[PDB]
C-alpha cells in the first residue's frame, strides 16, 4: 500500500536495565472486509496482518493482527533496555508489502 | 461450536480458563466503535489474545511477548460493530490460561458500512 508511514515514539536513551514505553503507529486504511459499496457488495479485506518490534534483534512483541484492529494501527508496549543498539519495527501487509522503521537507543 | 469457543479452545489446548492474573481495560461506553482503546496486562504471560464476541469475525489480535519485553502490557485501538463483550485470554509459560471479560457499550458501530 502507498503512504504507509511509520510513526514511533520511544526515548533515544535509557539507564541500562530500565523499562521504556514504546508507541508504534502506521497509516493504513485497514480495509476490514465488512464494508459495503454503494451497491451493497462487500469490499474485500486488505490489512496489516502482523507487527513485530525487536530490540537488538530479540523480540519485544509480535502481534498477529485481525480486521478488528482499527485504521492506522497503534501498538503500545514496554521494552527492557539492557544494552544499546536499535529497535526494529516491521509491519506485514496482506498485499505483500513490508514496512520498516529503525530507531536508535543509547544507554546512559 | 461458536467461533469464540473454537478460538478459545485452540488457545487453551482444552483447559478451562482460570481467573485472576489478567487486567482488561476498556471504556464502559465507546462513543466511536471505529476506534475503541483497549489495554491488557497479564504479568508473566507469554501471550494475550483479544476477542470481540459480537463482531462478525471475533478474533481481534494476539500479543506474543518476547524476551525483550519489560512487562506484559499492550495497548491498541479496535473496532466494535455493536455493544458487546470483549474477552481477554492470557496464557502463562506453564500453559495455564486466564480469562477476563467486560461489556462495552457502543454508540457508533465500527467494522464498516
Amino acid at each position: 500500500a502507498d503512504d504507509a508511514k511509520p510513526r514511533v515514539k520511544v526515548p533515544s536513551s535509557a539507564k541500562a536495565g530500565e523499562t521504556v514505553t514504546v508507541k508504534a503507529l502506521i497509516s493504513h486504511k485497514m480495509e476490514s472486509g465488512q464494508r459495503k459499496d454503494a451497491d451493497g457488495k462487500l469490499i474485500p479485506r486488505s490489512i496489516i496482518n502482523r507487527f513485530t518490534c525487536e530490540l537488538n534483534g530479540v523480540n519485544v512483541v509480535d502481534v498477529a493482527i485481525d480486521p478488528a484492529v482499527s485504521t492506522n494501527p497503534y501498538f503500545e508496549f514496554d521494552a527492557k533496555v539492557d544494552a544499546a543498539g536499535e529497535f526494529k519495527f516491521t509491519w506485514y501487509d496482506d498485499d505483500g508489502s513490508v514496512y520498516e522503521d529503525v530507531k536508535p537507543i543509547a544507554v546512559a | 461450536s461458536s467461533t469464540v469457543d473454537e478460538l478459545t479452545a485452540a488457545f487453551t489446548g482444552g483447559a478451562a480458563t482460570g481467573e485472576g492474573g489478567l487486567t482488561l481495560t476498556a471504556p464502559e461506553i465507546a462513543e466511536n466503535g471505529n476506534t475503541v482503546p483497549i489495554e491488557v496486562k497479564a504479568p508473566g504471560a507469554v501471550a494475550i489474545m483479544l476477542l470481540a464476541a459480537g463482531n462478525p469475525e471475533p478474533a481481534v489480535a494476539t500479543f506474543n511477548f518476547g524476551p525483550a519485553a519489560a512487562d506484559q502490557r499492550a495497548a491498541t485501538r479496535i473496532r466494535l460493530a455493536q455493544t458487546q463483550d470483549v474477552i481477554a485470554l492470557a496464557k502463562m509459560a506453564d500453559g495455564s490460561v486466564v480469562k477476563a471479560q467486560t461489556t462495552v457499550k457502543v454508540t457508533i458501530g465500527g467494522c464498516g458500512g
